[PDB]
């Protein structure tokens, strides 16, 4: 479970949905069309295969 | 009496606008910034109604 | 289209295709229709045509 912190970023999203390899978006709470107008106080990230 | 019950229905119909009815937020602008216009209509129909 | 972007047409999604190339509308009434064509799309050495 080692998760990673994002705190100080301006997070780009073009990168998650201009590139080609992303395969599902599946968000609960938000929709992904709308991530780059909105603000977060603390992002955390689980990336695992 | 007839001072007090038309100040405390007015402060209930009032403080009656904070409740969610059910959908995720009270706030009207969050439901539109957060969702788009699939789910958003569903949501704050709640609110209206 | 690409396969793994076949997922951005839709009603308000947003991206390569879906913003700079097709945008659907929100109140679109309709159908979206896709299927593989590995027999004639793709080439030998890349079609670079699209």
């Amino acid at each position: 479970w080692n998760r990673k912190r994002i705190s100080n970023c301006v997070a780009d999203y073009s990168v998650l949905y201009n590139l080609a390899p992303f395969f599902t978006f599946k968000c609960y709470g938000v929709s992904p069309t709308k991530l780059n107008d909105l603000c977060f106080t603390n992002v955390y990230a689980d990336s695992f295969v | 009496d007839v001072v007090n019950h038309n100040a405390q229905a007015l402060n209930t119909l009032v403080k009656q606008l904070s409740s969610k009815f059910g959908a995720i937020s009270s706030v009207l602008n969050d439901i539109f910034s957060r969702l788009d216009k699939v789910e958003a209509e569903v949501q704050i129909d709640r609110l209206i109604t | 289209i690409r396969g793994d972007e076949v997922r951005q047409i839709a009603p308000g999604q947003t991206g390569n295709i879906a913003d700079y190339n097709y945008k659907l509308p929100d109140d679109f009434t309709g159908c979206v229709i896709a299927w593989n064509s590995n027999k004639l799309d793709s080439k030998v050495s890349g079609n670079y045509n699209y």
